[PDB]
């Protein structure tokens, strides 16, 4: 259709997977309390001064996260932001305040459970907000002393259940630090996923999403694109608890676009082996041929799906090279053993036979490939049944021209990527540059 | 506090395009949830139709997806559920529902609108 | 889609007993929601994520179930639950409800 | 100041955070030992050949660690190094090894507690090194043991503690491997962090560091910043423990010094919209401009905090964008929904009105964008409060030239960043290079 | 020999460590089951709701692995493959196809013991397949539930027990979906390494492995190299299990090929200070030499091992300059306090003596570097032991020319490596270019 | 800085008894650390890290504490325990210390 | 085993730059620690000033920031705290002292220097 | 390479009684295998990875150890016991055995 | 159900080269496994020579390596070990054996041929 197929798989560009294109959007929220200190009123006779040393140490982990948060509270009125008191802000800051703002309506009621919140003795529990919302409690390491250390009262010692106690809590500081430590210079976020907060749980994110009854068709596509993400909009330095509102959206599909994998193949030039240097994933929406940074989206069998559009320009060049002008495709020189000699597409076998031997199944006849051609294609017209090496592939037809093999094609120049390269390549044409300018 | 009242003629022609309004009132149709239409056949069969959420994106039941839309009107504070064509079939009592985080579910339910084709 | 099927389409119950009203699922959903309809009144949702019960919703209802197999359970029934009880999945597009039941109040 | 901002702001380049540079430095040591294997004493009757299973697979691990610890003991005389027998070597291995020459007149001591760090059956003792000194002992998994195994000694059948212990050592060593083993062809270092070296009790940094008394206001950047360090000074493979070395340094501000970040910001040219491409954080240090590689360091708020000196150079090209020549500033185009269409700074509003709906709250006008215009600045002197979107932002005053949106500004030339295109583009210059020449 | 290290050593670039290069191949294989769901019979009474939904969720994760696998063992039949059936598929993915036919030779013996994989109630178990062989079951949280929730049944409450095993299922699946959910497109491979299969068992690969009775003197380089891999053949909904079929190759010495490392020193040219760009890992086979992505591949003190042949192009000028054309090694300024002035290789040492201070220890001379010079060599003819600030270093003698130090270089052209400056630098010479053209 | 207060400024003990010596911080620290200064002598290290015994320092002595507020108890108080005792800490810059404390012995 | 030693003059008149010396003896000045001074005022309110660091770098106590350098001499293992100028408020016994890993805490003072100003 | 030594050489036990056969290996290896060879025939795998028995071996044999010191235990020695048994390690290149031990039958 | 079985010339003259050919049935000797050489000498001393694997890499006891060759004739189902030259020393009995995954142990070994010099 829109990228020249045909010429493309003669460069060792296989049309592969067509996908389709998603983008997370419409998110509903929620708000759930993790409550970042255990309950250890069945053990406290033998906690000594580790929850003292754990409090100290914690409030000085959430203390500038709290203090950042209360910067755009108290700048935001009603809902209008103070942009002289801000100062300095993205757009992405400033948004996330929008949200933080809006998120107080109902943190407000949520800590008029305080001391509820507080009393809190099992891993999860299920508070009144209001009579007609519920809000869940999560505590950390809770499970821990309930089942690991209530029962063994008085079958250790209770200086061996102090440390006990005094290495749980300081696992979980250290496990906790890599995200709500130093790290976190910007807690008035919206894009912060949902697997990063449940530290503050143990990681424990199944536990959380469950409570809160999220469970979808597309749900495990959601956390693996990182889509479903939450933001601290409140944190209670006194009874040791954050609030967390959580993000659930839903994938848009977007129309008239997809991406298309091109699978690479080696191919022979000029007696060597050369690998094209493509986009090997290319976006494309409605007629425009663009590239997409797939290494930040979540790639199944069936779709792209992006937390955010990660489409980016793409040159003349490489838009001319996708869309037939070979002559305009870069190739890179293989000197490596482990590349790619073949794919399969449509049923039809693109190869390498230079390289590969290619032997026909039915016939018992080899597949010669000249100097001339770059690929052979191997489909059902010529040989039905072909082995390449140890695999048997049983082929079909090419939908294509019949004369594919018979008519050569321009082929691109000759590139290198190594990082060290492409400096060496710079200064090596802007001395030639100088000596013709 | 959302008081869904849907409204529109309870009868129209086959092959005419239908329009229903569902107004909301105690919350603003822009700020959150989903705004959703459902049908109730003579058989009282219940189908989800569709909905329209808070940005203005759709979703639709595959089955009727071509014949479906479901749009807004912010400064009315309504939605409405428009079918490009009637058929017989489409008797029934069109309701609109609000979706939100809080159930998971169609929580708030309007009375429902009676049309006859 | 995925279909909700509850059968028997008709059950009946005498004041005072329990009955227990089921749902099954063509394939696999996480939760599922219940809704009663009574006459002349639009769906009111009755439990939410297959467990829970709604705003208004007396104690005599609860509910279980997973997979493919959900059941809401009535404790002892009476006068007000006269109602078509519908079983209702929102798990994947499109969202689906079953045929409803209808619990008939036993009266000499 | 040194930066042109007003300038650069035309372009999507607006003033972000200040923030000052400090780098790790000076550093005090302490000595640990981590037992690497548990105490068993308490559950031998069910150990079977747990443990010498367990200590054959841990040797192996440890045996290479020791040997080229050894390798620069045996070379290092009194401090002379011996270059001869060393051989190879960079000035950080060799500084290392003058560290490890130190250590060892300590580890000396540690080494005449040996029949007492065997006999420790805590996760954590005390121990003395000399009268004026003490060494903490950190046992691996000797808490599992004590309170998960010992007290179940009754409860589970005997082959069922062994299986248990013997699941507790794999999963050790699993994690442990990842740092301690193949990988660490250079255990004569003093700049691998300690969340490393924790993983040897478990990744608890936490405790180790507690353990040691260290605590200061500035300890979680350091731990974060990847500045606190631990050197393996000794192995001992007969009763498994290593002696580490943990550097504990002070953050030096440097004077005349900080870094400066923008925040890219959307704009419109010749009917596109554009993005630039300049480095998002310039180093300063005295008049000099560089760049500055923060992927390596912490970035709060107020600081970026590295580990070491990553300044790096500029081109004059770039130097010259960033002091005022904005002819010399590239642009990539923008071809996706999602990037910064405006920023908040000094409380005045730069966006790009073309891309997004400004609003006047106040009026209720549009603010409108003329096409020869990047940006417009939105201040309170044309409009004190504004809508963007559904954001609505009260403003201050823009203190730079009253006549900012009515002056016109070059913009630089076009460029692509996708790898691929990198390639495209070097090939493409290099034939118009060859027709030239 | 084959490199100029003489000349290369003058630019900064000091011979290292000459390592050995090793490739993964030749794979014997076994078979292990991993229950994907523990046996709860001695907690049953406690287990509410909890493996209901434990398994639906659970079925949602493995019901895709399922459907791909199936799909090849439905096209190939018997060793022919439907390429028809197929249509899409890299080399990779044919010939993973291959091997899981294969491997459902032994899946269907092992499938025959369903009722005995269900009644394991054990972490790790042996059950016979065929009368000759056996095959392993291996139990997620199987230990945790035998050590930590059966001997506390009469001592927590019954719901407490409920809730610790829906927490340890919880958990479990939120570190299991990071490789066996959405992200796994491809369970029809055999490059998926071992550490990220075990997880399936709590990421506990050492008693997986050490169950299948593998140890070998290349194991763990083999571990850390990504060489140990497997491949899942089959999944069963109704039991929850999976059977892996993992993958022991052995490392293959690469003949007439070695990795010589390059150490980086920085230099004196023009009064500033240079840093040479250029591969510091070059990998020469025969008499060819070319680069080498080491970032994928393990290093060791003695060889470079590799999972797959990285090797990769290398452009004329960086091979002219590594065979001593010097005048086409690339150069970047140093502006950062942290960079090597020094290495020292074969017991003499390279130093920058204007950057660093330089003084014979033997004679408390200084030892000075003219304006001229790139680098001194200091050596025993010269200063038989040298001080470089604090560290000693007893030096050898210099095999090369006696004259190192008399005879100077030419050296090559300046480069910028920053992303942005690489651009800026393109779109410089392109205006450069048009003028001329 | 951090402000670190000592009260009351003196305090006194009989021959025998236990007394406490307290310090408030106006900012949380994870450690203190205690001096004793006798007259005619410069201020001697007495327990560090909190908990901690110095070198020279008898088995009378102990403390402990947390985030604002930190202990030195003197058990068995005896004659050499004359002493101004100094709260300081060392967890933020600049490094400081409390006023002091005097203990005064109880003498008929 | 350190011994610190400080010495200077015991009288130096308003607006003199003052200068104490401390000289270590039973370890290097320069391999290890940091070599702090504290003044203690004739109240016995006890102040630190700052120190220089084994490798010569310097923290000091932001009160009197602007006044203090605290150097080294390594030939005479040696340091000094030098005050640009002295106020009557100078007044006080200046001590030197060590500190470190073992305790992080200074652990070894010197007799201490009485200044009058 | 890593050399097996197998001391004493020739062993002996009476029909019915248990006998120890020993190796030592002179660098650690994870596992060791026993072959069994009797008279005009290949040595034949008796004890695999150690601890495991091979397909057509008797009850009688069990083996363990671990690093540098294993054993084959043979119980109830009976008449077919009468072979050269040989320590085997594959952990390292070259694979390797030990000089293997003769195991006599006492007879009257 | 593998039966190796060894052949090949019982007397050679020193300095001649030796090829021992192991014919292996009930498998094929390119689809898996290691295929093993290992020689007993006349003190009963058994020692591995090296293997040939199912993709015809190699692996050799060093102390011969410079003699030995271990190749395979895929048509034939067989494999063969080769030595360079022969002495005195190198009478023994000639095993092939399998070597797998099942035990990580050579488990099928043929008779031995019995190989005089
Ligand atoms: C070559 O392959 C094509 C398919 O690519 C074969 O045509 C198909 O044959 C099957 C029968 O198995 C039919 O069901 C399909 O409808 C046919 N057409 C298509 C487009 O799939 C063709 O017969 C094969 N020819 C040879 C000689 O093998
Ligand atoms: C426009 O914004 C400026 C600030 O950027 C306003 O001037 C400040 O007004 C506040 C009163 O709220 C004073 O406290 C400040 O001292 C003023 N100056 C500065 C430099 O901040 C100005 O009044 C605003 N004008 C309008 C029309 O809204």
């Amino acid at each position: 259709g829109i990228l020249h197929y045909e010429k493309l798989s003669k460069i060792g560009l296989v049309k592969g997977i067509t996908r389709k294109y998603k983008i997370k959007s419409n998110p509903l929220t929620k708000d759930i309390v993790i409550k970042m200190i255990p309950n250890v009123s069945n053990v406290s006779k033998c906690t000594g001064t580790v929850m003292e040393n754990y409090k100290s140490r914690l409030t000085g982990i959430l203390s500038p996260i709290k203090g950042a948060i209360e910067l755009y509270n108290n700048n935001t009125h009603d809902v209008v932001m103070a942009g002289i008191a801000i100062g300095i802000a993205t757009a992405a800051q400033i948004t996330a305040g929008v949200a933080l703002y809006e998120a107080m309506k109902n943190a407000d009621n949520i800590n008029k459970l305080k001391s509820s919140i507080e009393s809190t003795n099992e891993a999860v529990v299920k508070l009144q907000e209001t009579a007609e919302k519920t809000v869940y409690v999560l505590t950390a390491l809770q499970d821990y002393i309930n089942t690991n250390l209530v029962p063994t009262i008085d079958q250790i010692s209770c200086k061996q259940t102090e440390l006990a106690l005094d290495l749980a809590l300081s696992k979980y500081l250290s496990d906790l630090l890599f995200v709500f430590g130093p790290n976190l210079q910007d807690p008035v976020s919206n894009s912060m996923t949902i697997q990063a907060i449940s530290q503050a749980f143990g990681g424990n994110y199944e536990t959380l999403l469950r409570t809160l009854g999220y469970a979808t068709e597309d749900f495990d596509d959601l956390l693996e694109s990182d889509s479903i993400a939450g933001q601290i909009v409140y944190v209670d330095l006194s009874s040791y608890y954050i609030i967390v509102r959580v993000y659930f959206p839903i994938l848009t599909e977007i129309q008239q676009a997809y991406v298309q994998e091109l699978l690479p193949v080696s191919f022979n030039n000029d007696n060597s082996e050369w690998i094209s240097i493509v986009p090997n994933f290319v976006l494309i929406r409605n007629t425009l041929i663009s590239n997409i940074e797939v290494k930040y989206c979540l790639i199944t069998k069936k779709s792209v799906i992006c937390n955010q559009d990660y489409a980016t320009p793409m040159t003349a060049s490489v838009r001319e090279c996708l869309t037939g002008s070979t002559d305009k495709c870069p190739r890179e020189l293989v000197v490596s053993s482990h590349v790619p000699r073949f794919a399969l597409s449509g049923g039809v076998l693109f190869a390498n036979c230079i390289s590969v031997t290619c032997q026909c199944q039915t016939t018992g006849r080899a597949i010669s490939q000249s100097g001339e051609q770059t690929l052979l294609m191997i489909d059902n017209t010529t040989c039905t049944t072909v082995v390449l090496g140890n695999i048997i592939i049983s082929l079909g037809k090419y939908l294509g021209s019949i004369n594919y093999n018979s008519e050569s094609i321009a082929v691109g120049p000759p590139v290198y990527t190594d990082k060290v390269d492409i400096s060496s390549q710079i200064s090596s044409m802007n001395q030639s540059l100088q000596q013709s300018k | 506090d959302v008081q869904l009242q849907e409204s529109g003629p309870g009868l129209v022609k086959p092959s005419q395009s239908l329009s229903l309004t569902c107004s909301v009132t105690g919350y603003s149709i822009t700020s959150d949830y989903y705004w959703n239409w459902i049908r109730q056949f003579p058989g009282n069969k219940l189908e989800w139709m569709g909905y329209v959420t808070y940005d203005g994106s759709n979703n639709y039941n595959p089955s009727l997806k071509n014949r479906i839309s479901i749009t807004r009107d912010s400064s009315k504070n309504q939605f409405f559920l428009k079918l490009n064509s009637v058929i017989s079939e489409d008797t029934a009592t069109y309701y609109c529902a609000r979706f939100g985080s809080s159930y998971w579910a169609m929580d708030y339910w309007g009375q429902g609108t009676s049309l006859t084709v | 889609q995925i279909v909700l099927t509850q059968s028997p389409a008709i059950m009946s119950a005498s004041l005072g007993e329990a009955i227990t009203l089921t749902c099954s699922a063509s394939s696999s959903v996480s939760y599922m929601h219940w809704y009663q309809q009574k006459s002349g009144t639009s769906p009111k949702l009755l439990i939410y994520s297959t467990s829970n019960l709604a705003s208004g919703v007396p104690s005599r209802f609860s509910g279980s179930g997973s997979g493919t197999f959900y059941s809401l359970t009535i404790s002892s029934v009476e006068a007000e639950d006269a109602a078509d009880y519908y079983c209702h999945q929102w798990y994947s597009y499109p969202w689906t409800f079953g045929g409803g039941t209808k619990l008939e109040i036993k009266r000499a």
